[PDB]
């Protein structure tokens, strides 16, 4: 694995996340399903926990972008550049933005949103990225297997070297 | 940073520059500040550009990219003696843009094959369009289209589609894998 610098990481075990915007690519409720469970990959095994807020400030603020943004990271249309984050601080800190220009979905076709959170969200925690293919915080996607999906081993003992297991 | 996977000619057809370079020194350059006021910067490297395949004729002296992975920046070596083939975005004369999405691996990583195709091989098949096989079945939908079948037949984006492949228009049929 690979972690940001360790002394700046969350110091609350409490985290917020609010879904800014939404893809018209999926309901509401997908996309709300494909986040809890991308988080829910990392409470499992942190004493980290995570609650949406409907409104107001939150720790991980989620919002899908095309091209320009609002940042200095502008996204590229299809294909390419699929999502970024930003490690734990304040404002942009812990945040995650999805290039909409992507078809986002639940499935094998287009951008699996549900694994490319987990991804970002890992970054969101103070993960940096994996030099393993196999490893969910490895930045270049590819479709994981068939239907069940695990945190890899490389990716547990990183973030528990991070919060503790 | 989650970046689509991209076989080789891909990344040759879709980047503005594709060159040999080397990269000597790192420095950060101010850029100023963003909507909550934080110093946004840019990493400067100074590279010595070998050779270029595609691009405008002044040389490239420059490849800036962002500070942090997460936001897709690119670390590359800068002690002199490693080699990289290079595609990414093309700035003012003289200066490049790269992300982790770019295709950027080492020089010497490359097979024979993937060196030459570099030359005019990728070109000829631009007007190919490479199909990503997230999961089988998948199926070959039109004439003008490769299916590239490395992450489903074996486990690497870098597999022997990518190694030893292009995808170019036949006389017959149109799109069809070639070794050559
Ligand atoms: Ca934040
Ligand atoms: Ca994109
Ligand atoms: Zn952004
Ligand atoms: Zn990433």
């Amino acid at each position: 694995y690979n972690v940001f610098p360790r002394t700046l990481k969350w110091s609350k075990m409490n985290l917020t996340y609010r879904i800014v915007n939404y893809t018209p690519d999926m309901t509401h409720s997908e996309v709300e399903k494909a986040f809890k469970k991308a988080f829910k990959v990392w409470s499992d095994v942190t004493p980290l926990n995570f609650t949406r807020l409907h409104d107001g400030i939150a720790d991980i603020m989620i919002s899908f972008g095309i091209k320009e943004h609002g940042d200095f990271y502008p996204f590229d249309g299809p294909s390419g550049l699929l999502a970024h984050a930003f490690p734990p601080g304040p404002n942009y800190g812990g945040d995650a933005h999805f290039d909409d220009d992507e078809t986002w979905t639940s499935s094998s076709k287009g951008y699996n949103l549900f694994l490319v959170a987990a991804h970002e969200f890992g970054h969101s925690l103070g993960l940096d990225h994996s030099k393993d293919p196999g490893a969910l915080m490895f930045p270049i996607y590819t479709y994981t297997g068939k239907s069940h999906f695990m945190l890899p081993d490389d990716d547990v003992q990183g973030i528990q070297s991070l919060y503790g297991p | 940073c989650s970046c689509s996977p991209v076989h080789p000619q891909q990344a040759f057809c879709n980047a503005d520059i594709v060159i040999r370079a080397k990269a000597v020194n790192k420095k950060e350059v101010d850029s100023g500040n963003d909507i909550y006021g934080n110093p946004i910067k840019r990493i400067q490297y100074e590279i010595k550009q070998i050779k270029m395949f595609k691009g405008p004729d002044q040389d490239i002296e420059f490849i800036y990219t962002a500070p942090a992975a997460a936001v897709c920046g690119v670390s590359l070596d800068i002690g002199g003696k490693k080699e990289y083939l290079i595609a990414g975005k093309a700035e003012g004369n003289g200066n490049m843009h790269i992300t982790l999405c770019d295709f950027i691996v080492p020089w010497d990583t490359l097979s024979a094959t993937q060196k030459k195709s570099l030359n005019h091989r990728y070109q000829m098949g631009c007007e190919c369009k490479i199909t990503r096989c997230p999961m089988i079945p998948c199926y070959i939908s039109s004439p003008d289209e490769c299916l590239w079948m490395d992450w489903v037949t074996e486990k690497n984006i870098n597999g022997h589609q990518a190694k030893f492949f292009a995808c170019i228009k036949r006389s017959d049929g149109s799109c069809a894998w070639y070794r050559g």
